[PDB]
This record gives C-alpha cells, structure tokens and sequence, in this order.
C-alpha cells in the first residue's frame, strides 16, 4: 500500500474535505451525495472567511493594538456595503454602534 | 469526557497566512465558528430543496452553484463562482 | 412582589442617549416599562417550552438561543 | 460658572457612543427575570449565562427602538419625543 | 350646479373600496414586462399566467405601500402626500 | 423603447383612491414608478434564475410563485 | 373484509397518503405509527374551522356559492386568524372598508 | 395522460356536515387546497427540527405536539391539542 496523501493537499485548500462530505451525508439533506461538492463548499467557504478576516485585521490596526476583539469585528462588518447586505438580521455580543449624529440638533 | 470539534486551527492559518503578526482572543474564535455554521447550513439547505424540486434525488456541484448564485448578493457571488470552478479543475488534474 | 421598579429613570436615560435624543419627555418611561415586558414575556414563554420538552428541570443558555432564532433575531457569540 | 442647556448632553452623546459597556444594573434584572418566569412553571432553576444573553437582546432591541422613534419624532419638525411616536413606529413596522 | 371640493373624492373612495377587479390595463404592462425581461437573455418565450401573478403582486404592494404613506402623512397634521413621507415610510420598515 | 410610460397618470389615482387618499402633490408618479421598476427588476432575475437552471427556454408561473415565496409575498391560487 | 385506518379513527380526512408523504419526504429517518393521526386530526379541525366562518359570511349576501371575495372576509374579520396569515396574498381578495375620521367632512 | 393527486373530495365531504345546503366553485377550491399544504410542510419541518435536535433518529406523537402547541398562537391550541388527543386515544383503543 502507498503512502496516504490527505484529500485536502490535492485540491490545494487549507478548510478540511472529508469532514464537510461527512456532515453533509450524515444531515440527511438528500439520499444521495455526489463528488464535488464538498470541494465547491470548502473553496466557497474558505474564500469568504478570508475575506472578512482581512477586512477586520486590516480595520484593527488603527488603534494601535495587536490582537482582535469584537468591536473590530463590528466596525469592519458595518463599513461594508455588500456585508451590511448579508449580515442584515444579525447582533453580535459587545459590538457597539457607529458613531452618528443628525444635521439638526447640532448647535 | 467527550470530544467536540471545532474550527479554530483552520481559521487561525487562514489568519496566519493573509497577516503575518497578529493575534486573536477567544470571543472572535466563537464568533467566527458561528457564523461558518449558519452560512453552511443555509447553503446546504438551499441546495437541498432545489435538487429536490425538480424530482431528482443526487447533489452535485450544479446544484450548490445554483445556489450560491441564489444567495450571495452582487459582485462578491460572482468572484466566489470562479474561485469553487478553478479548485474543481485541480481535482480533475489529478 | 413588585420587580418592574427595578429599571429606574436614570437607567432609562442612559440606554435612551445612545441613538441621538436630545431632550426627553416625562411619560416615556412609563410606556417603555409597558413595552418592555411583553418582549420578555414572548421570550421566556419558548424557552420555557423547550426546556420541559426536553425533560430537564433547568434553562441552559442555548435553547435560549434557538428561542431567540426562531423569531428572527439571530445571537452570534454563545455558541 | 454655569453651563447653558444643550452642550453637556452632546457631551453625554459623544462619551456614550463610544463604549460597549452594559448599562443596566444586574441584579434588578436578574430578579425581574426570574420572577417573570414564575408565572408557566415552578421552581424553576436558571443558569448562569442565560440572563446575560436574554440581558444582551433586550438592551439591543430598547436602543433599535429608540432610534426609530427619535427618527420619527425629528421628522415633524421638533426636537422632543412623546408616546405619539413610539406607538407610531411601532404601528408603522408590523409589531 | 356644481359640487364643492372633496364630495367626489368620498364618492370615488368608497365605490372602488367595494369591489374586485384589476386596474391597469393589461397590454402596456405586458409589453413592460417582456422587456424587462429581455434585458436580461434573448429568445425569451412567456406563458399566460404569469403576467398575471405578477400583476396580482404588484397591484398588493402597491395598495399596501399607498395604505403606510396615507398614514404616515395624516401623522404630521396634514391632508396631502408628498415625496417625503414615501422615502420616509420606506426607510422605517427597511428596504 | 419608453415601455415604462405607458403606465400612465389616472391609474396611480385609481391605487391611490382605493388605498384611501383625499389629496394627491403633483410629484408622486415618478417616485411610484421607479419604486415599481425597483421591484420587477429583484423579482424578475430571481424568476429568471430558476427557468435557466431547468434547461428549458418557456417561463412558468410556477417558478414565479417560487421565487415570490423565497423572496417572501406567499401567494394563493396558482397552484 | 379490509377496512381503511380512517374510519376506525372516525376521520373524514385520508390517513395513509399522510403517512406515504411524511416517509418519502425524507424529514426524518424514522416514523411512528401513530405520527399520521394526530396531523390528520389537526388539518381536519382547522379547515372545518375556516369553513365554517366562510359559510356564514357567504350566507349573508343573499347568495349561495362561495366566492374568494367572502373567504378574504371571513379570514380578515377574525383575530386569532389574522395572526396565523397575516403573511399571505389572496388572489380577488379586496380590501376591509375603513375611512379615516378626520377626513370626514363637517 | 398522468395522474395528479390533490385534496378535492375531502374538503366538500367536511363542508357536506356542517352547512348541507351551500356549493363551492373552482378558484375557492383551488385556494383551499392550496392552504393546506403550507400548514403541513410548516409542522413537518418544525418536527423534523425539533427530533434532530436531541441526538436521537425517530418521529412520534410528542414531537408533533409539541410543533402544534409551539406553532399555533392565541386559543385553538387547547383545542386542536385536545382532538389530537382524542383521536389518537381512540385510535389506540382499536
């Protein structure tokens, strides 16, 4: 027998294959399962994920800190017009608001 | 005790491979778990009911691209269809 | 057994200065005591409910979760 | 030395805006909650992470609401907000 | 003879509130309609019934939206409708 | 190609009188139909997508009722 | 003799069509035997409870079929049904009648 | 040609108990079978929800009584509760 070669270094992905294939026949979803697509899921997933995670790493660097707490999280998440989009119907723990204020009461 | 899974390792090389010096608490760990549970789920769901609207019983890459087409909104669906197309050509190299 | 005077008019204050008020009446806290209790109420009523139907004698804090789900206000964060 | 009316709640405004601390008081609600839920059970026993989340919801929603009405109230030209407006918003949003 | 202001609009308000028809005519809305859904591929054949049903849903939204607006209006001691409480009934329920 | 005049000015009034109005401005049609062209757009494409999956070239009003329900205006009546 | 499973739960509504459709539907794994009746028992309640309110709107207009324009009243004049669709669209349905009273003329 | 299955007897079987001497037309007909299928497929699923979630693989009377009561607001829960009840005991007995 050859040396095993993990699924996911074929397709060159970093998310996990099997364990996505297994949930997804396992979650009764359909009677049958095919080939592609939990390749197609973890290539989808994983390309989002990295685009929000760079959009908060990018926005937390302004207040000179080094880690990521949920308030960067909020601020990156709101400031984007295609993610506000999305995430319309969601709250998350410790977020805050953005500061606004109207063009009346000001003095 | 009992084993419960997670995804913490992969999300933190996704992190460490786009910025190289950066940390992360545990609060935004729960949150991005969270949020990669829900997206799945209503991928998959949607992708379920419409395979089986059309009285055929298989899920296949048509089906979930349908249904990311259907989901995501504007431009960002458009760069994810190409990004899952390019992955499955790598398969069918090898 | 009166516990609804616990939420006091300073507390009402402070949570009000957070969209952009200005300047505040002298009979909204009256109503927003009233408006207060019947989302608790909706709350609780579910959560109630699928905990027993579970068979337990305690509230964990995820079928408050997918009490809150089931509404349309998603809670990212305990779970 | 005595200020003028209107500067120190802009400057409550822009200090409050700018935290994510709670502000409601703890135990008061905890009471509240738990003698709420008296009325479908019995000796019921809660734990000790539900009423941060129940806590959470609630300020997030009060302070949704709040900005509706303060939007709705500006809009009749004033500067002052009465229970016409809330029940107002409320009608108009389908609760 | 003539009729003061406002009788007609009464009259007019209540024989349409008493009946159920469709409205629009039928021939431009169908020319709309493939158009607009030319724009989009070629060689595009349509079947009878869902004009229809796209015509049933539009005339509901409307009605439903006109309905929020006169509200919203007769809110700021008026009798008129303007721009400016569509665009602002609009933003309330969130679109 | 000015299809989306042929709307024209009295049906607005009709809407309008039977929604319950006594006194209409003289800019409200231009708002009313790019509202409507706001909403055929949406509705049409999600109608579209489903028939272009199918592999078939005729346009149902079963995939309008479907896209109308996952979008959300459930409908009666057409099966 | 065969007798049907409806008529010994004495329902007018069908029993094993419910059940063919709740296992090919693939919902679950598993069904119980006794799953089907009390959906059965459900549905049957509430149409005859639609039904009813249908008919004594309709009996009104000096008529005798039923037309969607009764069955849009019948829905509309009810509380408790009102909540259960207020999300739905009735095709030849109309609106309530209801006037504003600072419209009125004096 | 093919056979179409839907609810077309049933329902003018119900309606020839409680008024005797009323008809029914085509569209009401069409809307009224049409009704049904939204409330089945909500109670399905909400039961389906509900049996996933306790790690266990079976569908029985108590999750479906559970759906009802949790799905159905104002009064007719206590009596739809109380029918289902009924009928399955009766059921039962055989």
């Amino acid at each position: 027998r050859a040396k095993a070669k993990t699924r996911s270094s074929r397709a060159g992905l970093q998310f996990p294959v099997g364990r996505v294939h297994r949930l997804l026949r396992k979650g009764n979803y359909a009677e049958r399962v095919g080939a592609g697509a939990p390749v197609y899921l973890a290539a989808v997933l994983e390309y989002l994920t990295a685009e929000i995670l760079e959009l908060a790493g990018n926005a937390a660097r302004d207040n000179k800190k080094t880690r990521i707490i949920p308030r960067h999280l909020q601020l990156a998440v709101r400031n984007d017009e295609e993610l506000n989009k999305l995430l319309g119907r969601v709250t998350i723990a410790q977020g805050g608001v953005l500061p606004n204020i109207q063009s009346v009461l000001l003095p | 005790k009992t084993r419960k899974e997670s995804y913490a390792i992969y999300v933190y090389k996704v992190l460490k491979q786009v910025h190289p010096d950066t940390g992360i608490s545990s609060k935004a760990m729960s949150i991005m778990n969270s949020f990669v549970n829900d997206v799945f789920e209503r991928i998959a769901g949607e992708a379920s009911r419409l395979a089986h609207y059309n009285k055929r019983s298989t899920i296949t890459s048509r089906e979930i691209q349908t249904a990311v087409r259907l989901l995501l909104p504007g431009e960002l669906a458009k760069h994810a269809v190409s990004e899952g197309t390019k992955a499955v050509t790598k398969y069918t190299s090898a | 057994r009166d516990n609804i005077q616990g939420i006091t008019k300073p507390a009402i204050r402070r949570l009000a200065r957070r969209g952009g008020v200005k300047r505040i009446s002298g009979l909204i806290y009256e109503e927003t005591r009233g408006v207060l209790k019947v989302f608790l109420e909706n709350v609780i009523r579910d959560a109630v409910t699928y905990t027993e139907h579970a068979k337990r004698k305690t509230v964990t804090a995820m079928d408050v979760v997918y009490a809150l789900k089931r509404q349309g206000r998603t809670l990212y964060g305990f779970g | 030395h005595r200020y003028r009316p209107g500067t120190v709640a802009l400057r409550e405004i822009r200090r409050y805006q700018k935290s994510t601390e709670l502000l409601i008081r703890k135990l008061p609600f905890q009471r509240l909650v738990r003698e709420i839920a008296q009325d479908f059970k019995t000796d019921l026993r809660f734990q000790s992470s539900a009423v941060m989340a129940l806590q959470e919801a609630s300020e997030a929603y009060l302070v949704a609401l709040f900005e509706d009405t303060n939007l709705c109230a500006i809009h009749a030209k004033r500067v002052t907000i009465m229970p016409k407006d809330i029940q107002l918003a409320r009608r108009i949003r389908g609760e």
